[PDB]
């Protein structure tokens, strides 16, 4: 048999969550922006040896729509909390994606991952202790990544799995 | 005296014709936001909604419109020269058939707006309403038939005329 694991990525506008999840999907970046209301993916892949179904559900809305990707985000076993590194009201935002998760899977322990995002850039306005400091305080990884130059992509989304796996 | 404007779209689907809408424009309550759509609807300035299409439609909530200058869905500009104010949240999403301002944030009026299907409170405030079907909201239902859930559409939806009436 082949496990699925729903995943959710959430976050601010234009920190990344498409451009990531269309490395993952589609192996490519391009510097245009579509902007998304909700688009679901999937991809079979293979983490730790083991063949996996990846449904990706890549999502959007911010405060405005927050009720309503509240019934996207009660689908997910785990969630890619996304920030980028020169967005400094996409960190400051983290603290309501984590709030939405909590309330909407009802649980204080929830599969997450902190994902810093636009690592490539030559300048940023968060600094990478804010964001280890923060992923610690929530008990759960930070991964840097860029989906420009895949750094990080893959690790990000194999991450998740694995901390869905820890928590079943 | 002015009686408030009217206006119409002339709606195609994959070059089809479909049917006409119509709209009055609530120049009464707030006129600059209904004269930059009158304007935009005739083309008046050169520029303007005809040709362009429909390119969110999301089942029971709205149908989006106004791009007129990029393909993603990000463009379209307003009659003053740059983006505008939010006039004023005197009208609210009350019902099928009204017509609202989509925006990227406050004040950032361009020329994209919506025509809701349902009542969408939730918009109150953040949305500038201006206007509402007159006549053709059937067309509008019919519309509806070709969006999805992300507002995606099946087929082409596009303004193939529009102008002002009476
Ligand atoms: C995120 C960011 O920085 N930007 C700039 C982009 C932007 O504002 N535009 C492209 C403007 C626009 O289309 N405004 C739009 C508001 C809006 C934009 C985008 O990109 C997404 C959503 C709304 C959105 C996202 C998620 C979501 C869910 C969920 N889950 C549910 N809904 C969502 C909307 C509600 C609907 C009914 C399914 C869809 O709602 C709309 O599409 C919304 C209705 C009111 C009018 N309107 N669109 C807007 O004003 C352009 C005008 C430049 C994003
Ligand atoms: N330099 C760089 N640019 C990136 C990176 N990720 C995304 N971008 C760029 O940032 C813009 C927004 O990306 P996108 O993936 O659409 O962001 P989003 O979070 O999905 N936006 P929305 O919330 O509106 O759906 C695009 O121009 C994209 O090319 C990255 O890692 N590095
Ligand atoms: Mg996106």
């Amino acid at each position: 048999s082949m496990t699925e694991y729903k995943l959710v990525v959430v976050g601010a506008c234009g920190v990344g969550k498409s451009a990531l999840t269309i490395q993952l999907i589609q192996n490519h970046f391009v510097d245009e922006y579509d902007p998304t209301i909700e688009d679901s993916y999937r991809k079979q892949v293979v983490i730790d040896g083991e063949t996996s179904l990846l449904d990706i559900l890549d999502t959007a809305g911010q405060e405005e729509y927050s009720a309503m990707r509240d019934q996207y985000m009660r689908t997910g076993e785990g969630f890619l909390l996304v920030f980028a590194i020169n967005n400094t009201k996409s960190f400051e935002d983290i603290h309501h994606y984590r709030e939405q998760i909590k309330r909407v899977k009802d649980s204080e322990d929830v599969p997450m991952v902190l994902v810093g995002n636009k690592s490539d850039l030559p300048s940023r306005t968060v600094d990478t202790k804010q964001a280890q400091d923060l992923a610690r305080s929530y008990g759960i990884p930070f991964i840097e990544t860029s989906a420009k130059t895949r750094q990080g992509v893959d690790d990000a989304f194999y991450t998740l799995v694995r901390e869905i796996r820890k928590h079943k | 005296s002015m009686v408030n404007p009217t206006v119409f779209f002339d709606i195609a689907v994959d070059g089809e014709p479909l049917g006409r809408v119509s709209f009055e424009l609530f120049a009464d309550k707030v006129p600059k936001t209904a004269e930059n759509f009158r304007a935009l609807s005739t083309g008046e300035k050169g520029f303007g909604y005809k040709g362009s299409s429909f390119h969110r439609i999301i089942p029971g909530f709205m149908c989006q419109g106004g791009d007129f200058t990029r393909h993603n869905g990000t463009g379209g500009k307003s009659i003053y020269g740059e983006k505008f104010e939010d006039e004023n949240f005197i009208l609210k999403h009350t019902g099928p058939g009204i017509l609202s301002m989509a925006n990227a944030g406050p004040n950032t009026n361009g020329s994209q707006f919506f025509i809701c299907t349902a009542k969408t409170e939730w918009l109150d405030g953040k949305h500038v309403v201006f206007g509402k079907v007159k006549e053709g909201m059937n067309i509008v239902e019919a519309m509806e038939r070709f969006g999805s859930r992300n507002g995606k559409t099946s087929k082409k939806i596009t303004i193939a005329d529009c102008g002002q009436l009476e």
